């Protein structure tokens, strides 16, 4: 049960980090008028 | 130096990743909001399917009386559902790793909580995703607002109402019959029919269907002859063409003669704005109604409002609907109540 | 651990799971005096199961479904020496707990862990042992209703969803008689505690308990199963 | 159960089954509720109605009122179905 | 009208009727189509003016980009419209069909030919007092509705239900 | 008699708005 | 209640909180007076 | 410009004409603040005017007076409203100030200059000027910190605040030793929002409240100084949209979140929202019913710790999933409740059965009766009770009004956030007015299949 918690925590932290740092990578520049 | 910082970062690995994520060349767009959406909706979907088919009965009202919701336990499509988590748990977070076993988890209704949370997350991310693709394709960004209405409804019945009532066991069951149950109990305890916001919602959906049928019939009526007899008139339109496929003036004229001249729209942009606006506002209001009734600000109460000179009550239709409400109230969850007032 | 629990606050215990655990006695020496002339009273009786065995056609191990809501506590009784033999007569307290286990195969076995109306003869030192018989009421009571609105003290008296069945003379809904005639079935499991720790200064006893008992019958619709609970107990001796 | 012979002695009749009826029934006879009814239930069951008066912790007021309504009582065999709910039987209004 | 509603629920189990379900599909689907078409057209508009007020900037030329819309919904939802004529017919068809179907249902109820029960679950529940679904729960709800309102809603019948025969749960 | 006072005050405020608008509409 | 002095100012206060709403409405009046709305 | 031709916006979207007009925009903000303070004063005087001495606040439809009473004005031990004059004082002050802010508003809106960048340089700004914006942000942050310290000062030195947990019933108390320990405060911050946890809504003592405001005061002041004397880093400059509408959208999201949080505070918390003034919570009322009938039936001679309900669970007393002794029935969901009238009966393992049998006080029974009979349930037309209840009691709990209204507000404010954020992006990139017929992106893309 603890290992499952570790797994899920790893996944959540992973995708959350990708989300946050992803949207910080100059997202307004990602448009067809650039 | 203005608003947007127009600049790049030179074929880096992380930049390549960001490029692929935000790629508009993918068959299905996978933005950052999709980086949230895809795993959430996948987990939610897997657990939902598996549970809807093979999950053991769930003690929804915490009174040690498990309700059967899966197909392999005597349900059909109409009666099958994912039973809401136990009232003994309330609003406590109940992940699998907080249970002693998967069996316990299944008994207390963990699947429901998991599915609901993941679904709400993934659907919010779906909304954000609609915005995102709109931005990537150089569109106007207000489709996600329109979609914000249904998200609000889902959030109302799966999260806010459990919060106001103090238990996820009051959340809407993931199933047809369960949904009907939710509706009936809700009527008994909030008199939602007599709530003006629900009336607004009914106006939104009835009106939405009305305007859908109306717009559809009007445009279909004024289609320009581009096709042979007995052939599908749809073949008279080609994807990407610039020429309009119907006589807008003829439609406006018809509508103008149907009611009166100034009742009709001339601006198609205005018309479609209205088409988008009416049901979205309706649903917005109904969602708010479900949440605010989630904090027990119930529908209008006209029970015994009319009295005669002597002081005797003269019933109205509100009193009859109150009789039905009473029926549902006294009959629902027969073994759950120990005290005369239902405050939870 | 009783002093430890006394020192702990509610916010320190709430959620930890300690609230369902029985206190321990850190002493295996000394004896509690018992004048066969004066009357006594066992107070703060707390059993805490650990093992739940359900017999199959030998006892097999199960899985707890209802979490930490199974331990009996604050149960109250008279300790009176009758004709020389020592008798404990249970009265008040939290002397029952509805708990559900799961046997292999998936079948849920609900039962009412009861110690009500316990009469237990005593055979107080670390060799003292407590053994005895007890009443287990019906799992549901009179006002309880089945999914079709049938119960003991209230509800429908027939299968109301089948009016065409209840429409002819003789038979009848006589078939469904077994499910239309709700019965309050008092049974008996039978316990057997067994001490092991005695603190003479604080007059506290504790040690092992075994209990046997009988279990849920769905208001007389199904046959009960034998259940087996293996645990620790705690109590205090207080003069009358 | 489907059939119960002593239903009328549960509050809706002229007489009260002391062994099974709820405390509310004793509201039928002035003086009995709540104290006398409480002591009566707490002291049950009884082989005969008169055994009520054999109960210690009964005041003289209690015994007086109880005699009166002694002519009003019956002692049917105690059935746990109703016996368990002698104080709270899930009925309010 | 609210009374008529709760009446048909309590007496006919109208929510359980598949024709009504098709009706609900028709209405909710209609509102969905209205909203999504409106929003899509409004957000795929061509810049035919300089003002932020895009309403004033409106001919045989399409005022919105069908191709862009198609692309958007294809990448979001997996499937998109491509034919304007088929689209407008579709959002004609869905709600109208809804109405017709529900009407079939109502005729059914005119003859009390209801979709009230699932005999399998009623038999199972009759034999097995531990078996419960949301269907049976709603059946109980219907029974409550019917009693209590029966006395007030049909005064000409002179229905007299003593408070001891009225179905209800504990405490309530 | 309090109701009349309330309705008079109400009338004065309510009218206060449009009067300012009309006054400035002349100039 | 209100202090005995300012007692006489009870009805006016009853209308006091309804004033912001009026301001909202006033906007429309203004617009209609101009030529828009 | 005040026309469609001169601005591009119509009379509805009329307010967008003020985006680049610093003067008139400032006028709009000041006038609006004037409206807020106006309502505060007027409504406070209304509540003081309609108040009746010998009735609880929550029976009279008061939402402002409970705040002042919570702060410790005109309150006797127990929550008795004796002096209703300081309320009148605050109302008057706010009203008159509303006259001042109103004058300033009308001035800067109609009379003064449209652009503050010409005649002035300190009060003028370009939306695209990051430094100026962070400066203003810093100033206002420092102001907020000062306000937090105003609450702290009021509670530490000037009379104190009403403490419902006060040893002797609810009474005003000067917080001698506030909580400055980061472990505790930030333990609130990093805690789950779910049952039994409650995040920051689960604060149950004024020490932690006031200490929290000390921390938030220091944080706001230090942050204000930080933003006044620094410029945004590169990553923030790259990540954010720098325009008025964008900032508006940010503040909108923030205020939506705050709206939801406030609704939850009003609904569950009874420390910052004393039940003596705001009324009981749903949880508190349900628990109050269970308590009430536990007492009634125990007085009728029932051993409640042994009383078996229809289900097999305790009729009056059972266990929580983690072992604690709790009240039975549906209110099993509300076992996380903490109320000053119940905690006397609380032990280490939950409710103390001995204290339940012996030490239940009359005032506790009165509390339970009052609260279960004033549960936050009622209709839109203020008919008290459940939906099936008849017309007799005119009552809707202040908690319901506050929570529902602020959910409404928070919700629509979130909608506004989506709207303005989207339009901010579209306007920044340059396609908020439609798709370029000569530069349609899709036409420059490879087809999907
Ligand atoms: C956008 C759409 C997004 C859709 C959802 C997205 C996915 C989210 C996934 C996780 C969601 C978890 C939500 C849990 C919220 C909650 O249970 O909140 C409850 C908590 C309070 O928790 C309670 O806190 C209480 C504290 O009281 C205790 O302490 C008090 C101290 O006085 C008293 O003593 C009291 O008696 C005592 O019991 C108790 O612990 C309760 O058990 C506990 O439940 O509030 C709080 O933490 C603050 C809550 C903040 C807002 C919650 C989210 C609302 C979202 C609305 C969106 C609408 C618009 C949508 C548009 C599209
Ligand atoms: C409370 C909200 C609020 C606030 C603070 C403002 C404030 C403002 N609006 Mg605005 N507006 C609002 C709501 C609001 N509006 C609403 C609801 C609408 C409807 C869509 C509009 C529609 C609108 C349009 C279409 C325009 C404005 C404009 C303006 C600005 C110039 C006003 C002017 O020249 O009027 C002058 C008004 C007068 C001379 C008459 C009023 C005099 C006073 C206020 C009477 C008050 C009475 C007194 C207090 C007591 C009695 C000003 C900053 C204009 C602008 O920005 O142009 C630059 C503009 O063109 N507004
Ligand atoms: C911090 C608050 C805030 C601020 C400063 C703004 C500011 C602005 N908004 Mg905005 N907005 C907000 C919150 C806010 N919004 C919220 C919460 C929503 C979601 C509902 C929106 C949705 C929104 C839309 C959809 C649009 C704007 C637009 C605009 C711009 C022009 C607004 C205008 O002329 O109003 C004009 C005011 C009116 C026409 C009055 C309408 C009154 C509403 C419909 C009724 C509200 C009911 C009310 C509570 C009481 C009922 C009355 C009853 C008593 C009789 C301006 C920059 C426009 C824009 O993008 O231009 C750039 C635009 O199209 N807003
Ligand atoms: C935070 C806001 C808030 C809250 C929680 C309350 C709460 C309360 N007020 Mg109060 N009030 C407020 C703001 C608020 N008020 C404002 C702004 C004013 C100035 C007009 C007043 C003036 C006022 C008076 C004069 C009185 C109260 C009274 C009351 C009490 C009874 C309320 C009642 O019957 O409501 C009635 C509720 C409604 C009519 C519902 C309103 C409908 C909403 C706005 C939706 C409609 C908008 C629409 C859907 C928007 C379209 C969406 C679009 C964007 C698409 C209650 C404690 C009464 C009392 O007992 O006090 C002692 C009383 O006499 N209030
Ligand atoms: C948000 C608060 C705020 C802010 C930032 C300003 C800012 C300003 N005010 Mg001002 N003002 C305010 C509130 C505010 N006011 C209020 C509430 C009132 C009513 C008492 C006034 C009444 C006022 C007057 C009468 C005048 C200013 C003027 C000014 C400008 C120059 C003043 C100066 O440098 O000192 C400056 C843009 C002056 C100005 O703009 O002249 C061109 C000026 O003559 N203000
Ligand atoms: C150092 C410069 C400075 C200072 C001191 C202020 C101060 C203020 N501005 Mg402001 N502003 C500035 C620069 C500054 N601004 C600039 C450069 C701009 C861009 C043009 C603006 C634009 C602006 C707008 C658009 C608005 C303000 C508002 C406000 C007020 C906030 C009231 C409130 O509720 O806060 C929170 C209040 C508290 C936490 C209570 C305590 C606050 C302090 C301790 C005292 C407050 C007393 C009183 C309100 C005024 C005295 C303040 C002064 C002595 C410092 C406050 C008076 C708002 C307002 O309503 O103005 C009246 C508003 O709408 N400002
Ligand atoms: C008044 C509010 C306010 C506002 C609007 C800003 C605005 C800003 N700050 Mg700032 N700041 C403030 C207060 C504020 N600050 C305070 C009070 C402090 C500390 C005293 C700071 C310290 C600070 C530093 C040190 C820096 C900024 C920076 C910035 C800029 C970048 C913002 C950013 O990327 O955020 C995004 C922020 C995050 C992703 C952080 C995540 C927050 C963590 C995870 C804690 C939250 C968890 C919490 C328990 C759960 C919240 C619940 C919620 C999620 C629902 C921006 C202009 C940066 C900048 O550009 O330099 C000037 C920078 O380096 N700020
Ligand atoms: C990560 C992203 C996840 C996205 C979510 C998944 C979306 C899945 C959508 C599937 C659409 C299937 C369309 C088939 C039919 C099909 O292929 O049509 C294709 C059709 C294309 O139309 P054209 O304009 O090309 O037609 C021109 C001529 O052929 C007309 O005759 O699309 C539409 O008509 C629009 C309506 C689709 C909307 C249909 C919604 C139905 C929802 C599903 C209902 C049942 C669910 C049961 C679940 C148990
Ligand atoms: C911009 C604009 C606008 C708006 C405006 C506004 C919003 C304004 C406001 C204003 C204001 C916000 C004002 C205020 C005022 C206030 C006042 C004027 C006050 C007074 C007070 C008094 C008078 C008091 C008295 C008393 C006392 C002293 C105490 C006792 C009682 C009594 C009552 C006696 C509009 C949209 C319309 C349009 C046009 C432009
Ligand atoms: C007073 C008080 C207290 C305290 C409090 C405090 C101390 C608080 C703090 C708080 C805090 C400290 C908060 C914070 C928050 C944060 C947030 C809320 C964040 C947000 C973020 C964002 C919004 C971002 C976004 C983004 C992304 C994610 C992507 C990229 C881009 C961007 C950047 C946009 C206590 C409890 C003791 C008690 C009660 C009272
Ligand atoms: C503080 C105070 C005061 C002041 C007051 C005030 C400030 C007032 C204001 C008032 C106002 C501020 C008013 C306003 C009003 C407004 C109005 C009255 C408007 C409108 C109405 C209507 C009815 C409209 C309608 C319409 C139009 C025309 C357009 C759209 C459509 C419709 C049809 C909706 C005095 C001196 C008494 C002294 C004592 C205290
Ligand atoms: O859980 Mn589902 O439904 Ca809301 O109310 Mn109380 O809890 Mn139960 O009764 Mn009625
Ligand atoms: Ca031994
Ligand atoms: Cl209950
Ligand atoms: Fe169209």
């Amino acid at each position: 049960m603890f290992t499952l918690k570790i797994f899920v925590y790893s996944c959540v932290a992973f995708f959350c980090s990708l989300f946050i740092f992803g949207f910080l990578s100059n997202d307004p520049s990602r448009n067809p008028n650039r | 130096m203005t608003v947007t910082l127009e600049r790049r970062e030179s074929t880096s690995l992380w930049e390549r990743f960001c490029s692929w994520i935000t790629s508009t060349e993918n068959r299905l767009y996978i933005g950052w909001f999709g980086v949230l959406m895809i795993p959430c909706l996948l987990t939610a979907t897997t657990v939902f399917i598996i549970a809807f088919i093979a999950a053991p009965p769930v003690d929804i009202d915490g009174i040690r009386e498990p309700v059967s919701g899966s197909l392999l336990y005597g349900n059909n499509i109409i009666t099958g559902a994912v039973v809401p988590t136990s009232n003994a748990i309330g609003l406590h977070l109940y992940p699998i790793w907080e249970a002693a076993s998967l069996d316990e988890w299944l008994y207390n209704g963990g699947p429901y909580q998991l599915v609901v949370l993941h679904f709400l997350l993934g659907v919010a991310a779906y909304m954000g995703r609609e915005w995102e693709l709109s931005y990537r394709l150089g569109m106007r960004p207000w489709i996600c607002v329109a979609f914000s209405a249904p998200v609000a409804a889902a959030t109302a019945v799966f999260l806010i109402y459990p919060i106001g009532q103090g238990s996820f066991s009051d959340g809407m069951p993931l199933g047809i019959s369960g949904t009907f149950n939710f509706m009936l109990v809700f009527q008994a305890e909030h008199n939602i029919l007599m709530h003006p916001f629900h009336m607004a919602g009914v106006a939104g959906v009835f009106g939405g269907a009305l305007f859908s049928a109306m717009h559809g019939s009007l445009v279909t009526s004024s289609l320009i002859r581009e096709t042979t007899e007995n052939e599908s008139p749809n073949y008279g339109y080609k994807l990407g063409q610039e020429e309009e496929t119907y006589n807008i003036v003829a439609a406006h004229g018809y509508f103008g003669r149907l009611i009166f001249q100034y009742a009709s729209f001339n601006n198609s942009r205005a018309l479609h704005f209205f088409l988008g606006l009416w049901p979205v506002v309706g649903i917005w209001l109904t969602s708010i109604g479900i949440s605010t009734m989630a904090f027990n600000l119930n529908g209008l109460n006209f029970n015994q409002s009319i009295v005669d000179s002597q002081g005797r009550v003269i019933n109205t239709w509100a009193d009859i609907i109150n009789r039905a409400n009473l029926g549902i109230e006294v009959m629902h969850e027969r073994n759950a109540h120990n005290f005369p007032l239902d405050l939870a | 651990t009783a002093q430890d629990v006394r020192q702990l606050s509610y916010e320190q215990v709430k959620g930890t799971g300690l609230a369902n655990r029985c206190p321990e006695v850190v002493s295996s020496k000394g004896k509690i005096s018992l004048d066969k002339t004066k009357k006594y009273k066992v107070v703060d009786l707390c059993l805490e199961p650990k093992q739940f065995l359900v017999e199959e056609e030998e006892f097999v191990d199960t899985k707890l479904m209802t979490r930490a809501t199974y331990t009996l506590a604050n149960i109250e009784g008279e300790l009176v020496n009758e004709n020389g033999t020592w008798k404990f007569i249970e009265k008040d307290g939290m002397d029952y707990a509805a708990t559900t286990v799961q046997i292999p195969g998936g079948e849920r076995v609900p039962f009412l862990f009861s110690i009500k109306k316990l009469v237990a003869s005593l055979n107080i030192s670390t060799s003292t042992e407590l053994g005895g018989e007890f009443k287990v009421p019906s799992y549901r009571t009179g006002m309880f209703l089945d999914p079709k609105g049938r119960g003991m003290a209230n509800g429908y008296d027939m299968a109301v969803a089948l009016p065409a069945l209840e429409a002819d003379g003789a038979v009848g809904q006589e078939v469904l008689r077994k499910e239309n005639d709700k019965v309050f079935q008092e049974t008996s499991g039978r316990i057997e505690l067994a001490v092991n720790k005695v603190d003479p200064t604080s007059n506290e006893i504790g040690g092992v308990f075994v209990s046997e008992q009988l279990s849920d019958t769905d208001m007389g619709a199904k046959e009960p199963k034998k259940l087996l609970l293996k645990g620790v107990f705690y109590a205090r001796i207080l003069p009358s | 159960r489907i059939d119960y012979e002593g239903i009328g002695y549960l509050g809706g009749g002229d007489k009260i089954d002391v062994n099974n009826a709820n405390v509310r029934a004793y509201r039928k006879f002035p003086g009995l509720y709540p104290t006398a009814a409480k002591k009566i239930v707490q002291g049950g069951p009884y082989g005969t109605p008169d055994d009520i008066l054999k109960n210690p912790e009964l005041s003289e007021r209690d015994k007086e009122v109880i005699k009166k309504y002694m002519d009003r009582f019956v002692a049917l065999p105690p059935t746990p179905e109703y016996f368990t709910d002698r104080v709270n039987n899930g009925i309010y209004k | 009208i609210f009374r008529f509603l709760l009446f048909l629920q309590g007496f006919h189990n109208w929510t359980l009727n598949p024709f009504h379900m098709m009706g609900v599909a028709g209405i909710l689907g209609g509102a969905l189509l209205c909203a999504i078409h409106g929003a899509t057209v409004e957000n795929t508009l061509f810049e035919d003016g300089e003002a932020s007020d895009t309403f004033r900037a409106f001919q045989s030329e399409e005022t919105y980009s069908m191709v862009t819309a198609n692309r958007f919904w294809s990448q979001i939802f997996g499937v998109a419209f491509a034919n304007k004529r088929w689209l407008h017919f579709f959002l004609l068809f869905v709600p109208v069909t809804g109405l017709w179907v529900s009407s079939i249902g109502i005729v059914g109820l005119a003859l009390n030919l209801r979709a009230y029960d699932f005999v399998s679950q009623e038999i199972r529940a009759a034999e097995d007092p531990e078996f419960e679904t949301f269907y049976t729960k709603n059946i109980l709800l219907n029974e409550g509705i019917r009693a209590w309102m029966a006395a007030q809603d049909q005064p000409h019948e002179n229905f007299v239900f003593p408070e001891e025969v009225l179905p209800r749960g504990n405490a309530l | 008699w309090q109701v009349i006072v309330q309705l008079v005050f109400l009338a004065l405020i309510i009218t206060t708005g449009p009067v300012i608008i009309v006054y400035l509409s002349t100039r | 209640q209100l202090p005995e002095t300012y007692n006489i100012f009870a009805p006016i206060i009853d209308i006091m909180p309804v004033i912001p709403i009026l301001f909202l409405l006033l906007a429309f009046v203004w617009q209609a007076a101009v030529g828009f709305r | 410009g005040r026309s469609i031709e001169s601005t591009g916006f119509a009379w509805w979207s009329g307010n967008a004409r003020l985006i680049n007009l610093s003067g008139k925009l400032l006028g709009a903000h000041v006038a609006h603040a004037g409206l807020i303070v106006f309502w505060t004063g007027a409504m406070t005087l209304f509540e003081t005017s309609h108040f009746i001495p010998e009735k609880p606040l929550y029976e009279q439809g008061m939402i402002l007076l409970p705040h002042l009473a919570t702060l410790g004005w005109g309150v006797a031990p127990g929550g008795e409203i004796v002096n209703t004059y300081p309320y009148f004082a605050t109302g008057v002050i706010h009203l008159v100030s509303s006259a001042v802010l109103g004058f300033g508003g009308i001035y800067h809106s109609i009379v003064g200059p449209d652009v503050l960048e010409d005649s002035f340089s300190f009060f003028g700004y370009d939306w695209r000027d990051k430094n100026k914006m962070t400066t203003i942000l810093g100033i206002h942050l420092i102001l907020l910190g000062i306000g937090a310290f105003l609450l702290v000062i009021k509670a530490l030195f000037i009379g104190g605040i009403y403490d419902t947990w006060a040893p002797g019933g609810g009474d005003i108390r000067f917080i001698t030793n506030p909580t400055l320990n980061p472990a505790i405060i930030f333990s609130y911050l990093l805690k789950s929002p779910f049952g039994g946890e409650g995040w920051i809504v689960g604060v149950n003592n004024m020490e932690d409240v006031i200490g929290g405001h000390i921390w938030i005061g220091v944080t706001c002041v230090i942050g204000g100084i930080w933003h006044i004397l620094t410029r945004p880093f590169s990553w923030a400059r790259r990540a954010f949209v720098w325009s008025g509408e964008a900032y508006l959208s940010y503040s909108l999201g923030a205020l939506a979140l705050m709206g939801q949080t406030a609704a939850e505070y009003a609904w569950y918390n009874n420390t910052v929202y004393p039940s003596e003034f705001y009324g009981p919570t749903a949880a508190e009322a349900s628990q109050a019913q269970a308590f009430t009938f536990l007492v009634r039936d125990q007085r009728l001679g029932a051993n409640i710790a042994s009383t078996q309900g229809p289900t097999g669970l305790g009729k009056y007393l059972m266990r929580s999933p983690t072992g604690e002794v709790i009240l039975g029935g549906e209110t099993m969901r509300f076992w996380d409740l903490r109320a000053p009238w119940l905690e006397p009966l609380r032990s280490s393992n939950g409710l103390d059965l001995n204290k339940i049998k012996n030490d239940i006080q009359p005032w506790q029974e009165r509390r339970a009766a009052e609260y279960m009979t004033h549960a936050p349930l009622g209709s839109l037309n203020s008919v008290g009770g459940v939906a099936t209840e008849i017309n007799s009691v005119n009552y809707v709990s202040p908690r319901s009004w506050l929570t529902t209204s602020h959910f409404f507000l928070g919700f629509f404010i979130f909608i506004g956030h989506l709207w303005h954020a989207g339009r901010a992006r579209a306007a920044a990139a340059g396609f908020e007015k439609g798709i370029n017929r000569e530069n349609e992106p899709v036409l420059s893309m490879r087809p999907l299949d």
